[PDB]
């Protein structure tokens, strides 16, 4: 079903230290697979997932070139961006760029996006129909009128509806082995006393993929957010993710509290409890 | 692959 | 606005068993950031980190990590400097979190 091809590009100017730094990271779903960094020992597009450790030199040279070229474009762009804002080379600035395509359950194009951000704030967005650009500012107007006039939407739309999709499929294929595997979370509940009156119940979800997951506590079979806490999902570092949910309970009421875990890799949602 | 053409702002 | 930080192991911590020490820094901007992993206040060497990426809100995120073997008495932390922090931010590893 659902799957996505996404890239995240960052360019950061260093004013008396040469050309700005340029990084590109590629994801298929929640799996990174390539990267380019013009500061790495090898300033080339390089594989970041096992199933790309084979790809011919041709793919790599192509991508190293594409990233390089963009670095240059972005170098010019950082200088232009500084004029729209009335900026000297005094400080360093960031141009961000993201784009991706998403397939619906049928394995076909469902949505594409692309945007630009300057110094962390939205600057230019491709519209939802991929036909034109919107200055998400009024200082980005020149950029909007210039890209709408030169008909630049069209090249991005081709990439996002075709190329990106085509390639999304090659990558799934190259990595079907692991990319389509749904690793369910190893769940368990731990007990951490706070005092004689209360203690913390912590419900653990570990080693799962994809990152999407839902942890909730219930008390006596009712939704329960009072004295609840949920951490952001984090990467285990091995490709999988982690997450935990916490609820403050009175001594001897623990068996009233059940944790529920929803994940795409579980045949059905799991219900947990502290075994004492 | 990544997008082949990056806008000049 | 300011960088969020989480310190944790890759695998459930068990004394004397080799593991991985993670410091997931995220929610920050700009991208220059100084992240050290400490062993008893002593900066650990040769720590690696993921490629720079970012969320839909443009804020960046990194995973710093290093091999490590947890003792009952050894202590580890993550010290983070960033322009948006008036002082270097420090969170210590709690194997319970």
């Amino acid at each position: 079903g659902s799957h996505s091809l996404k890239y995240f590009h960052t360019s950061v100017s260093r004013p008396g230290r040469g050309e700005p730094r340029f990084i590109s990271v590629g994801y298929v779903d929640d799996t990174q697979f390539v990267r380019f960094d013009n500061d790495a020992a090898s300033p080339r597009m390089v594989p970041r997932a096992p199933w790309m450790e084979q790809e011919g030199s041709e793919y790599w040279d192509r991508e190293t070139r594409s990233a390089r070229d963009t670095a240059q474009i972005f170098r010019v762009n950082l200088r232009t961006l500084r004029g729209y804002y009335n900026q000297s080379e005094a400080g360093s600035h960031t141009l961000q760029w993201m784009h991706g395509c998403e397939l619906g359950p049928d394995r076909r194009f469902l949505r594409g996006y692309e945007q630009f951000a300057y110094d962390g704030k939205d600057y230019l967005t491709l519209n939802e129909d991929l036909r034109s650009w919107t200055a998400v500012d009024t200082a980005a107007q020149i950029s909007e009128q210039k890209s709408n006039d030169a008909s630049e939407a069209e090249h991005q739309r081709a990439y996002l509806e075709d190329t990106c999709v085509e390639w999304l499929h090659k990558y799934l294929e190259k990595g079907k082995e692991t990319l389509l595997h749904l690793e369910p979370p190893k769940t368990h509940v731990t007990h951490h006393p706070i005092s004689d009156h209360e203690a913390t119940l912590r419900c653990w979800a570990l080693g799962f993929y994809p990152a999407e997951i839902t942890l909730t506590w219930q008390q006596d079979g009712e939704g329960h957010t009072q004295d609840t806490e949920l951490v952001e999902t984090r990467p285990a570092g091995d490709g999988t993710f982690q997450k935990w949910a916490a609820v403050v309970v009175p001594s001897g009421e623990e068996q009233r509290y059940t944790c529920h875990v929803q994940h795409e890799g579980l045949p059905e949602p799991v219900t947990l409890r502290w075994k004492p | 692959v990544m997008a082949p053409r990056a806008l000049l702002l | 606005r300011t960088p969020k930080i989480q310190v944790y192991s890759r695998h459930p911590a068990e004394n004397g068993k080799s593991n991985f020490l993670n410091c997931y820094v995220s929610g920050f901007h700009p991208s220059d950031i100084e992240v050290d992993l400490l062993k008893n206040g002593e900066r650990i060497e040769k720590v690696e980190h993921s490629d720079l990426s970012f969320s839909k809100d443009w804020s960046f995120y990194l995973l710093y990590y290093t091999e490590f073997t947890p003792t009952e008495k050894d202590e580890y932390a993550c010290r983070v400097n960033h322009v948006t922090l008036s002082q270097p931010k420090i969170v210590k590893w709690d194997r319970d979190m």
